[PDB]
RNA sequence: UGAUUCAUGAUAACUCGACGGAUCGCACGGCCGCCGGCGACGCAUCAUUCAAAUUUCUGCCCUAUCAACUUUCGAUGGUAGGAUAGGGGCCUACCAUGGUGGUGACGGGUGACGGAGAAUUAGGGUUCGAUUCCGGAGAGGGAGCCUGAGAAACGGCUACCACAUCCAAGGAAGGCAGCAGGCGCGCAAAUUACCCAAUCCUGACACGGGGAGGUAGUGACAAUAAAUAACAAUACCGGGGUCUGGUAAUUGGAAUGAGUACAAUCUAAAUCCCUUAACGAGGAUCCAUUGGAGGGCAAGUCUGGUGCCAGCAGCCGCGGUAAUUCCAGCUCCAAUAGCGUAAUUUAAGUUGUUGCAGUUAAAAAGCUCGUAGUUGGACCUUGGGCCGCGACCC
RNA sequence: UACCUGGUUGAUCCUGCCAGUAGUCAUAUGCUUGUCUCAAAGAUUAAGCCAUGCAUGUGCAAGUAUGAACCAAUGAACUGUGAAACUGCGAAUGGCUCAUUAAAUCAGUUAUAGUUUGUUUGAUGGUAUACUCGGAUAACCGUAGUAAUUCUAGAGCU
């Protein structure tokens, strides 16, 4: 190619969009923006497919153009605007808010959030070094750069943000006996908490995560996410509860629920 | 006969002022209801004031007949509908007017007035 | 790219591999015959797909009784034959399975369960009964005399309300002869 | 940071620096002219995102009747530069003589774009992979560029080669391997249709545009379901007088969709489907075909014709006067809205790793040595108990 | 379904191939073809040649209106709606094809501590007439040239 890829065929989608196979030749191209492509649910995806709010792409145009979502805060009018994990998805009129986190099926999950619950995100610490003029900066996975961060706060660390000031009013130190959720692969969120942590010179660094009921799994340093100080998270957790079922209990579950 | 309406998968949605429903249509001894009876059931059922702010469509009679499904929004007010609902269906209300229009007729104009400069273009 | 490409299809049946054997012939004759079907590849289908059912318990015997695939995927296996009528309830494993016929599968069809439940004199005549759009199950009128019954769809096989035999009007060869009287 | 004379600070200077807002909308209030909100657009830096470029390892078909290849003029490496967004013989100058190769280099062939995959497959395997997803490459063949963040762009330019268009002969204009369509080539492949309603992309943009894409048309590529009858009575044949079965262009009423069509539904608009008034079956002419009937291989040693002719025949064979095989009629058989005919898989344990052969069927080199390759004798912490399948102890 | 059958002999058992038997999201062709759903479709030969038409343009309250433009109002810079044009952005995506290309493309797996990156998101920005500078130019207007082309010259504005 002589350039950017403006297309987005919809086979080549993400999976965890779960779009289906004959809607069409396309699926919306995520935007640059805070998240990665490839890890992002855009906002056509969150207004049509999942809140059923539009039923078209000219509906989610027309939602979004009267100025009805923030994310995290703010007005976006881009339909493919990447929101991405833990973004505070709320919409002023309705009086709806949304943290978008993962179900342990790796998809994102609309959850549910109170007022006072959706004046905070939780960030993961990329880097911390110095700026121009010597000024230490902290920046995230979620774009976001902070400067005059805490000192104590390191990189993997992970920083809570209250979105109306803009500042890091808490962080939590990346140890182990912190409880996480797993953001990437195929332990996606699955929540547990970090009992060691393997490190390897020159190749990247494996965590080995154990969930409340004990099963135990193991993932890469770049797919952990601390979302509490010790065994209680920050946030609050979708129904799973971050504990992944094997096909055979959510068969049970499925019999069950039939059964009643 | 006795057409009984069903509505399900409803909600209200704010966003755009407007009820979505999916629209179950029990019609045995019909072929099909047609939209306008169901537009009139409709405001008789839901009290909507001025009727021109229903609109049904996407509607499919099952195999062997006696009961139909479609797809049914109604706007709390005519300007919510004339603002957020497609041309083509206002068309079908009669709250607007198929312009006719050639595509392929447009193109060639397109192409002829892009060979000219100036006010002339729309004398060509 | 035409997005109807990427819809899926496959084929149902196989033909045999010695076309002209005696004993081959008179089997799928008789078998035919007792079920009025169409044509050979009506009772070719019904093996393929026993084929492949037999196929998938065969694979899971062939795995440990712990194996977590064989325990879910043996269960949903059951949980299929016992749906459509083809297994009883002492017959409760995988073993049972890979002793099914076609006959088993043939006699779930809504014509073999529309010509035993009385509805019908005979199969043939059971047969142009569904095809004549005369048969419900449930309230869905079927005019596919293939389809599978379930045991729980079993009782509610009954005559459709639009046709002349379930409560209707009278069709049109009635209808013009009272009309010429 | 695994790792940096790293991030970053300070200092001395340097640069004829496209930087550091002479821009726009709405609202317009507070203090006595001054302050004042919410935005939009734009400049620069870092980070992020969207990506590219380069790059590590391993992996590719056939061919040795291709065994040497590369290195003047870059081949392999070194030093210093130049160039580039940046590493690098990428290029230059100098220097050294390296680098690859039977573990097949180099060369040749490919009717070779690679992969995801596809067909067939007990397992192992064989063959295919132009085509909708990912990657690459090209826009008649080469080459060179401008703009631009991004192109060595071709629905951009410049030139040459090859074709070729209009001309008033002075000039001028070109690139369907986009969509449709047309010549040609061929065994071989559709409409010069409608539309942005869906999906999504793009622009100053909620609005325009989109032969992307969708809709309809053609379409027995391929695939799915599924009609062409069912029942009863007489008569027959029966079988098990009675009971029960199969037969008739017999005789009867039932049933129904193929079709036609109000209408509604569908739809961007139409159309098809689904639904449905009225109509729509008796030789229900509302008429099923394609191949066969010696064997392989299911079905005739029936009838007429021909007479080693004509012809059939995948193979074995048939045909010379009694043809179970040709040409026909009748009947029967297989599949059936399908079936016949003209590369590849299976069959093939007839390529064999699983798994074939080599006394006489094809096949042990005349014999020995011998490098690489392949293959290589035995031997080294065992017991034991305890706690409790883990651990412990001796 | 982990399968064989005819053919060398007077007869036999073999080796062995020929032929048959099944499939092909495999092509063509022949005959036939009522209904439903689904759906490939000028790749193979010629990456051969192409008539004609279309396939890329784009405007918000928010860069620039004095159309001799339209509606509405009727001593005021600019009402509004605005064609045209300048400016900005896009046209490097998509679509098509498989000619070249055999450690090359490509696949999995690395790396940039060896780089560029409009845009998005976040943060950042201090030592260089001002109650706001200058000259042009398009649209417009009217003199043209040429057989001719979004071929083209000169004049007057802003
Ligand atoms: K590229
Ligand atoms: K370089
Ligand atoms: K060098
Ligand atoms: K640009
Ligand atoms: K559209
Ligand atoms: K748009
Ligand atoms: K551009
Ligand atoms: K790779
Ligand atoms: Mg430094
Ligand atoms: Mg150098
Ligand atoms: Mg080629
Ligand atoms: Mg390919
Ligand atoms: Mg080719
Ligand atoms: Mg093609
Ligand atoms: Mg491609
Ligand atoms: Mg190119
Ligand atoms: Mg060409
Ligand atoms: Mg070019
Ligand atoms: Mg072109
Ligand atoms: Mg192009
Ligand atoms: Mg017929
Ligand atoms: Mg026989
Ligand atoms: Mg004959
Ligand atoms: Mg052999
Ligand atoms: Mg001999
Ligand atoms: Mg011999
Ligand atoms: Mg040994
Ligand atoms: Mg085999
Ligand atoms: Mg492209």
């Amino acid at each position: 190619a002589r350039g950017l890829k403006k297309h987005l065929k919809r086979l080549n989608a993400p999976s965890h969009w779960m779009l289906d196979k004959l809607g069409g030749a396309f699926a919306p191209k995520p935007s640059s923006g805070p998240h990665k492509a490839r890890e992002c649910l855009p906002l056509i995806l969150i207004l049509r497919n999942r809140l059923k709010y539009a039923l078209t792409y000219r509906e989610v145009q027309s939602i979004l153009m009267q100025r009805h979502i923030m994310v995290d805060g703010k007005v976006r009018t881009d339909k493919t605007y990447p929101a991405g994990f833990m973004d505070i998805i709320s919409i002023p009129k309705t009086g709806e808010n949304y943290r978008l986190l993962y179900d342990t099926k790796g998809r994102f999950r609309l959850h549910s959030v109170r007022d006072e619950d959706a004046k905070f995100k939780l960030c993961k610490v990329r880097s911390v070094q110095f700026g121009q003029k010597g000024i230490p900066y902290l920046n995230t996975y979620d774009g976001r750069t902070i400067r005059y961060p805490d000192p104590l706060i390191k990189a993997n660390d992970t920083i809570k943000l209250d979105l109306e000031t803009n500042k890091i009013v808490d962080f939590i130190k990346f140890d182990v006996g912190n409880v996480v959720m797993v953001t990437g692969g195929r332990n996606t969120g699955r929540v547990g908490v970090i009992k060691n942590r393997e490190k390897h010179k020159g190749t990247f660094e494996t965590i080995h995560v154990e969930d409340a009921q004990g099963h135990q799994f193991a993932t890469r340093l770049g797919n952990v996410f601390t979302i509490g100080k010790g065994t209680k998270p920050w946030v609050s957790l979708p129904k799973g509860k971050g504990i992944k079922l094997t096909i055979i209990e959510e068969q049970r579950k499925r019999d069950a629920a039939a059964q009643a | 006969t006795a057409v009984t309406l069903r509505t399900r998968k409803f909600m209200t949605n704010r966003l755009l002022a407007r009820k979505q429903f999916v629209l179950e249509v029990i019609h045995p001894g019909r072929a099909n209801v047609s939209k306008a009876e169901l537009k009139e059931r409709l405001a008789k059922v839901y009290e909507v004031k001025d009727p021109n702010c229903i609109f049904v469509f996407k509607f499919r009679t099952h195999f062997g007949g006696g009961k139909s499904s479609g797809f049914g929004l109604i706007y709390d007010n005519l300007e919510s509908a004339k603002k957020f609902e497609p041309k083509y269906r206002l068309i079908r209300n009669g709250l607007a007017t198929k312009v006719e229009k050639s595509r392929k007729q447009i193109k060639e104009r397109k192409n002829r007035t892009k060979k000219i400069r100036g006010v002339k273009k729309t004398k060509a | 790219v035409h997005v109807n490409f990427y819809r899926n299809y496959g084929k149902t049946f196989k033909k045999p591999r010695r076309p002209y054997e005696k004993e081959r012939l008179d089997a799928e004759l008789k078998l035919v015959g007792e079920y009025g079907l169409r044509c050979k590849r009506e009772l070719w289908r019904v093996q393929y797909a026993l084929s492949r059912i037999r196929n998938a318990a065969r694979h899971l015997l062939t795995l440990d009784e712990k194996n977590p695939r064989r325990i879910f995927e043996g269960a949903a296996l059951l949980r299929r034959m016992n749906r459509y009528g083809l297994l009883a309830e002492g017959q409760d494993k995988l073993d049972y399975v890979l002793a099914l016929t076609a006959e088993n599968f043939l006699a779930r069809r809504l014509q073999t369960l529309v010509f035993k439940a009385g509805m019908a004199k005979s199969i043939h005549h059971a047969r142009v009964l569904i095809r004549q759009r005369h048969i419900r199950v449930g309230r869905q009128i079927v005019n596919v005399p293939s389809f599978m019954v379930r045991v729980e769809s079993e009782k509610h096989i009954d005559f459709s309300l639009t046709s002349p035999f379930g409560g209707g009007p009278a069709g049109r060869v009635k209808r013009k002869n009272q009309k010429k009287a």
